């Protein structure tokens, strides 16, 4: 929910 | 400040003239979507468009590691002792009608995100941890009882109370708290399930930022004005425009001049920028890390755990060691990746300085001899006949899930391909081509794992908490590989520990953690990645320098 795919 | 070999700031010879308009685009091939309210917010296209008129209404500044410091348009305070987040707003913090920015305005952020009825996406578990937040949120309570007003609903304080303290709480983007403001009194008559759509809070918003928007074209673009009750100081513009510009016409616009700043470029338009007379390339270092990773288990879904149970020869620390520096990492970024991608030391990037630190030494040089000695003296015996190792009588052979996404990623996994097999491994891709991004998603995170798989890469955009916990712990579902470790536990606990309140104590635990990261070789670091940005040589005061907190009135143009 922090850190996203890419 | 330098990134790699770029420059952070354009240092202009020349002095910005009074007035003037700014025009800036930001690179999509997407429709952008208009929401200046933080919690109903989807679209990362409009949240940097946000940028001049307040980045939807941010209250904090920061250092350039993003830690909260004091003098933006609000402070935060943390009391260990009481458990309690303070926020101050600015006396004269206003927003764009001239109306005062109150206590309320902070509260209403967290019903916007809470309050289902809203429609947001961004409620985290995280808030959970906010004392009464769970109980509205299901609707069992009407009010937020961990949210409370010193000075009332109109004062200019609020007290937020936590169940932990957790010392991530002074990154900005750590998440346990919020960091926006909301107009209650321009929203209040808004039914929740309408406020997305409202022209309040799309086309005719108001805002806390140094301009304000006087003009929103429907997924294109914004004219930005000064914005009168700015506490801070008046911008040098008239104007700023900011349009959403095609990646097909992004390099002929900057031949023409139409944009003076150009945002979100990517790494392959590089070559065709860093020519182009007029122009200055600014680069940062971005909140970026790739990974390989290595499958070892399943996820459990139902008891939420790691099991790290999977048959392989990956099992052996040796053989994750060898894989990693038979990697020529640093060759393929330098054939292929213009400066903008270098290799990784370490799972977190340097941007974060208070966090890692150069001296941790990860797999970012290829040491083919280390990497065969590893293997032979873990019983992996090279063949004559064939060029592959053999253990009790198998080859050592592994399935690599390479995936679609970097411009030249099929020759990159073909070149690891044959690094390995110069250590005597042998590696094919997964189905015999890449995987496409969705089907790589669906692959990795739909429990309980697949078993078809040896090797994978991943990559993640950071948060400015750069927190471990949702990427490698034994609970976590995007632990792509599953590993349960029992040092890695301890390790990612003490970096979220009271001991960690101390910057330099905290420091030393991300750096522990890093090493050991290393060392067990469950997953490897790949590659770090710098951002560009093309700025018109007349700009005056640009900078992409993380800790700069007033460019939007700083910057201007020389002519």
């Amino acid at each position: 929910a922090a850190a996203a795919a890419a | 400040l330098k990134a790699g070999n770029f420059d952070v700031a354009y240092q202009n010879p020349d002095k910005a003239i009074k007035g003037g308009n700014l025009k800036v685009a930001y690179q999509s091939d997407s429709p952008m979507k208009a929401q200046w309210l933080s919690g109903l917010s989807n679209d990362a296209t409009f949240a940097t468009m946000s940028g001049p008129g307040g980045g939807q209404d941010g209250l904090f500044f920061t250092d350039s590691g993003f830690k909260f410091i004091k003098g933006g348009a609000a402070d935060v305070a943390l009391d260990k002792e009481s458990k309690t987040a303070t926020i101050t707003l600015r006396k004269d913090l206003k927003w764009s009608d001239g109306s005062e920015v109150t206590a309320k305005d902070y509260e209403f952020t967290y019903e916007t995100i809470a309050n289902p009825a809203y429609g947001s996406d961004r409620w985290t578990d995280s808030l959970a941890n906010i004392v009464g937040l769970s109980d509205y949120h299901t609707g069992k309570a009407k009010t937020i009882s961990g949210i409370t007003f010193p000075d009332g609903e109109n004062g200019k304080v609020i007290k937020v109370q936590f169940k932990e303290m957790k010392p991530g709480m002074t990154q900005s983007g750590n998440g346990y708290f919020l960091e926006t403001v909301a107009p209650y009194q321009y929203l209040k008559d808004v039914a929740p399930k309408d406020l997305a759509s409202s022209p309040k809070t799309t086309t005719k918003p108001l805002v806390t930022g140094p301009f304000k928007p006087e003009n929103v074209v429907a997924g294109e673009s914004i004219k930005y004005v000064p914005n009168p009750y700015y506490w801070g100081e008046k911008p040098k513009l008239n104007s700023i425009t900011y349009e959403v510009v095609s990646t097909a016409k992004s390099v002929a616009a900057l031949s023409s001049s139409k944009y003076d700043i150009i945002n979100g470029m990517v790494s392959s338009q590089y070559k065709q920028v860093k020519n182009l007379k007029g122009y200055k390339v600014l680069g940062q270092q971005a909140m970026y890390i790739s990974l390989m990773y290595y499958n070892l288990g399943h996820y459990d879904a139902k008891n939420s755990i790691n099991v790290q149970d999977r048959k392989t020869p990956l099992q052996d620390q040796n053989v994750r060691q060898a894989i990693g520096y038979a990697r020529n990492v640093a060759e393929v970024d330098n054939k292929f990746s213009n400066g903008l991608s270098t290799p990784a030391n370490s799972l977190i990037p340097p941007i974060f300085k208070q966090f890692t630190s150069s001296s941790v030494k990860g797999y970012e040089k290829q040491d083919l001899d280390k990497a065969n000695k590893l293997l032979d003296e873990d019983g992996w015996k090279l063949n004559k006949s064939t060029g592959y190792r053999e253990k009790d009588g198998k080859e050592l052979s592994l399935v690599y899930a390479a995936r679609v996404g970097d411009a030249n990623a099929e020759t990159i996994a073909q070149n690891y391909i044959q690094q390995w097999k110069k250590i005597g491994v042998k590696v094919s891709l997964y189905n015999g081509k890449l995987m496409e991004f969705n089907s790589w998603v669906d692959h990795m995170t739909t429990p309980p794992g697949a078993n078809d798989w040896d090797i994978t890469d991943g990559s993640w955009s950071l948060a400015s908490e750069p927190s471990q916990q949702d990427l490698f712990s034994a609970a976590a579902p995007y632990n792509f590989g599953h590993f349960n470790d029992s040092e890695i536990t301890k390790d990612l606990n003490d970096i979220d520990s009271a001991k960690s309140e101390n910057p330099t104590y905290r420091k030393a635990a991300f750096v522990k953690y890093q090493e050991d990261m290393n060392k067990k070789a469950y997953v490897i670091p790949t590659n770090f990645m710098l951002n560009y940005t093309p700025v018109n040589k007349r700009v005056v005061g640009m900078t992409l320098d993380y800790g700069a907190m007033n460019t939007w009135s700083e910057i201007g143009v020389s002519s």
